[PDB]
């Protein structure tokens, strides 16, 4: 079992640049368990950031989520890198406003 | 309506590296409450959800206690499995599990279950009579004679009718405002142009929980599901959950199609269009 | 309460 990982990125609320939400990173459907998730502010490393909701699917593919509080501005971005054996080089999805 | 608990545990072998890394996630329903992980500073049993701080000091210390012995068991089966398989002392491996029951609204069982998988298969599994076991391969058989020289179905059996439905109980009457709340879906639309006059329509359902939830698109009241593409439902972090279904169709037919929007926590189903 | 693993 040697699955690839899916990244998605988005907020708890319609962003609404000034007001709190949240950006979560939930990596899933991913083996071997062992991951990298890093998320990002303007290319930087978002310091105090949640590990929670870790499980697995029927088939025993891996799901982890990765949370962090913030409030959107209309510049900047956010992204999600991910580290596997599935894969050469990290993986980085950005964040979608429009989705 | 119906509960569940359930335990995620995973045990991974890093050669080179030192001890296999072990977990140990709890839920109740869709929610997180308890989880261990041996890669702390000081591995301790820690509260994930709120209402579990109504547990004293002595349930986290059994707890704890309960979870190290089990690393221990685990860092045990790891070694075995190699011999099992014959394989390389040099390489990484997975066991994985999952154990739980179920209760019907009146707090009766339903069914209860655990299933182990080594490397991301299937390894052996108790039946739903939870008398006896069922194994993937021969390496399981060992397992399964093993257990039944040891009466380990019937001591899992106990587990599950007991201990796992009356702590159960227990977690839903302290978390009651929690567990049995429902956050109703707030859902909404988005467009995207595509090549050749085709757009893209997006459906959202936001912060609703549980996170049980049917999302379909239509056209002349028939529903499109061979048609659309979909996430899996998932949690924002805030204990709620999310999830978009979208279908493509011709530019100027956007008013044709209709999202649906089904939620324990809708009394009537969702409609809207773009 | 998570139930009490033996070994396999
Ligand atoms: C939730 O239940 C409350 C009753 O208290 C419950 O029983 C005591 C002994 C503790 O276990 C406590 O944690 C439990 O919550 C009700 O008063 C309350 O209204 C309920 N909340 C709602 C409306 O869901
Ligand atoms: C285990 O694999 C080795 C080679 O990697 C082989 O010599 C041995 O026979 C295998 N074990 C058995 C007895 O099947």
């Amino acid at each position: 079992i040697q699955k690839t990982p899916q990244i998605q990125v988005y907020s708890r609320h319609p962003p609404e640049n000034g007001k709190p939400n949240i950006l979560n990173c939930y990596v899933t459907q991913f083996h071997p368990p062992h991951i990298e998730i890093q998320m990002l502010k303007n290319g930087k490393k978002i310091p105090k950031v949640e590990m929670s909701d870790m499980s697995f699917s029927k088939d025993w593919s891996f799901y982890i989520l990765a949370h962090t509080e913030f409030t959107p501005t209309e510049t900047d971005t956010y992204a999600c890198r991910v580290k596997h054996d599935s894969m050469a080089e990290p993986k980085t999805v950005y964040w979608d406003r429009d989705m | 309506g119906p509960h569940s608990l359930r335990y995620f545990v995973t045990a991974v072998s890093r050669p080179g590296l030192g001890e296999p890394r072990y977990m140990e996630v709890g839920y109740v329903d869709d929610t997180e409450f308890v989880r261990f992980d041996s890669d702390a500073e000081n591995p301790r049993y820690e509260p994930r959800a709120r209402w579990m701080e109504q547990e004293g000091p002595e349930y986290w210390e059994r707890e704890t206690q309960k979870a190290k012995g089990n690393e221990q068991s685990f860092r045990v089966d790891l070694r075995t499995l190699l011999g099992y398989y014959n394989q390389s002392k040099g390489g990484s491996h997975t066991i994985q599990v999952i154990s739980g029951c179920e209760v019907g609204s009146d707090g009766r069982l339903l069914r209860g279950y655990q299933q182990y998988a080594y490397d991301g298969c299937d390894y052996i599994a108790l039946n739903e009579d939870l008398k006896t076991w069922t194994a993937a391969d021969m390496a399981a058989l060992i397992t399964k004679h093993k257990w039944e020289q040891a009466g380990e179905a019937e001591r899992l059996r106990a587990y599950l009718e007991g201990t796992c439905v009356e702590w159960l109980r227990r977690y839903l009457k302290n978390g009651n405002a929690t567990l049995l709340r429902t956050d109703s879906p707030k859902a909404h639309v988005t467009h995207h142009s595509r090549p050749e006059d085709k757009v893209t329509l997006r459906c959202w359902a936001l912060g609703f929980y549980p996170a049980d939830i049917t999302l379909t698109w239509q056209l002349n009241g028939e529903e499109l599901i061979q048609d659309m593409e979909l996430v899996e439902t998932r949690p924002a972090g805030d204990g709620t959950f999310q999830k978009w279904a979208s279908v493509v169709v011709p530019l100027g037919k956007e008013q044709y199609y209709t999202c649906h929007v089904y939620h324990q926590g809708l009394p009537e189903p969702l409609t809207l269009r773009w | 309460s998570a139930p009490d693993f033996r070994p396999l």
